[PDB]
């Protein structure tokens, strides 16, 4: 094991007289992907900007300049390569994965676009109303509009607070002019990486890129990357109330440390601690995670989930559940009661496995091409550099009990919360209840 | 007639002081639990 981790190849990387950074795992896989990951969120967006990235989002495929929709879409279907994409709060990324016999070939295509995006005054106007739409399904999914609104409180009256799509004034009303606006404003090469995972060799990458990507920096403010203004967390509720619909929706959470932190390890493990619930498992006898065994024997809910969110310089460690009209109430008595338990007295019994379960998500965190290029793209973007497994080994494998006491009272014990909850919640104590349940009558 | 007279008074003083002090407190307290309340914001949303 040890071994296996100790042979696992090295991660080239390389930045251009551009500023793109290139970087790869080389395996051997016939298969591979390659894609670019962006420093760019809705988080940068303005009041009047934001929903932009996704608009764009919407319209990178549709076609360039080079080589218009028609073309460009079977120019991909045809050669078997698959291109997909996202947009989060501070992390965009479009990617491809073809046979490593292209990775040429991919590469320019990617450049192509994250550079020269048709923006048809044609197709645009359509787009924004399939997002109008798509926007008003992603709506009905309970369990995003809930994070979301946990977003909007938690970091309320900041640029992390607005929604990855946004409001549908913006979406009914941006220029064509708009979204050009956005592109030329945040799609660099210093905050731009292009990674890639498969028969790929660094080189043939490097060159290929460093030929279809000629961007030339004049100014100092182009080779530099603009620092983000901090987002203030707030101890807050929401509740979007509904008896209308079957079950409720409940997550609650502290602020987060921020990628750069170490303690986001000893942190990660304490959730790996509290694990997640749902009907569909086979266990009153679940390994701790208690709250998934109580879940059970007095049926508590339908699911749960333990997650620590981070960003640049902040994030959100806490939880979320969805339960019956009925149960809400439990649930988070019980639930809260773990986090007090997990920051006051915890055990190595407990923390030996919590490691264990880390490091096989750890590791089936790459299970793939596609899903090493993301670790490369955002490992680089996020981190600085690429954290190879061999090493979360050793930072989550020197976590006691102890540490994670310290860290998870460090970062829960009588903190003020940030609650959203939709459905029919009137089961839901008031505020100042789940606050004090923040704090253990030790 | 009531031989209690200073002490009964003396006593009268300390209540005072406490009084004086003990419900600033208890209400610098019950104002901050309410606050939650009084600050709070409805709004309403019907999908139309
Ligand atoms: C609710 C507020 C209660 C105030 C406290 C009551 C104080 C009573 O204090 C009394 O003061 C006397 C005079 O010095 C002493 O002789 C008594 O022994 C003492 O008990």
């Amino acid at each position: 094991y040890a071994q296996a981790l100790q042979s696992v190849p090295e991660t080239q990387v390389s930045q251009l007289d551009n500023g793109v950074r290139v970087a790869s795992e080389q395996s051997s896989q016939p298969t591979c992907t390659v894609g670019v990951w962006i420093d760019a969120g809705s988080r940068y967006e303005s009041e009047k900007n934001n929903g932009a990235g996704y608009f764009l989002e919407h319209l990178a495929f549709k076609g360039t300049k080079n080589r218009p929709q028609n073309a460009l879409e079977k120019e991909v279907e045809s050669m078997g390569a698959h291109l997909n994409a996202y947009s989060s709060r501070e992390h965009t990324a479009y990617y491809i994965k073809a046979l490593s016999k292209d990775v040429p070939k991919a590469v320019e295509l990617l450049a192509d676009i994250v550079q020269n995006c048709s923006l048809e005054d044609s197709q645009i106007e359509k787009e924004r109303d399939v997002i109008v739409r798509e926007l008003q399904e992603n709506d009905t999914s309970m369990r995003e509009v809930v994070f979301n609104y946990l977003h909007a409180t938690a970091f309320q009256g900041t640029g992390l607070a607005q929604s990855v799509e946004g409001p549908s004034e913006n979406i009914r009303k941006l220029s064509r002019a708009d979204l050009t606006e956005y592109l030329s404003t945040h799609y660099t090469a210093p905050r731009m990486v292009l990674a890639a995972a498969g028969g790929v060799e660094h080189q043939q990458l490097l060159e290929l890129a460093q030929k279809h990507f000629g961007g030339v920096p004049f100014t100092y403010d182009d080779d530099a990357v603009p620092t983000l203004s901090k987002c203030r967390f707030t101890g807050s509720q929401i509740r979007h109330r509904e008896d209308g619909l079957p079950l409720a929706h409940v997550a609650i959470a502290v602020e987060g440390p921020g990628w750069a932190h170490p303690d986001l390890v000893a942190l990660q493990v304490a959730n790996a601690i509290i694990g997640h619930y749902d009907r569909t498992y086979g266990g009153g006898l679940h390994s701790s995670s208690p709250l998934a065994s109580i879940a059970v024997t007095n049926k508590l809910c339908q699911s749960f989930q333990t997650f620590s969110i981070c960003y640049s310089e902040t994030g959100l460690f806490g939880f979320y559940f969805v339960c019956d009209r009925m149960s809400i109430d439990d649930m988070m008595f019980v639930l809260q009661g773990q986090w007090m338990r997990l920051c006051t007295s915890i055990s190595e019994s407990e923390v030996l496995r919590g490691k264990n379960f880390l490091r096989n998500a750890l590791v089936s965190h790459l299970d793939g091409t596609t899903p090493v290029c993301e670790d490369i793209g955002r490992e680089l973007l996020t981190y600085g550099r690429r954290i190879p497994l061999e090493e979360w080994e050793e930072r989550l494998a020197e976590v006691d009990a102890r540490m994670v006491r310290e860290v998870c009272s460090k970062y829960i014990y009588d903190q003020c919360p940030a609650v959203a909850g939709p459905g029919p919640i009137e089961q839901l104590p008031d505020y100042n209840r789940i606050r004090s349940g923040m704090f253990w009558l030790r | 007639a009531e031989p209690e007279h200073d002490h009964r008074k003396r006593m009268g003083l300390k209540m005072l002081l406490m009084m004086g002090l003990l419900v600033p407190l208890v209400y610098y307290m019950k104002r901050h639990k309410w606050s939650v309340l009084k600050s709070r914001k409805l709004a309403y949303r019907p999908p139309k």
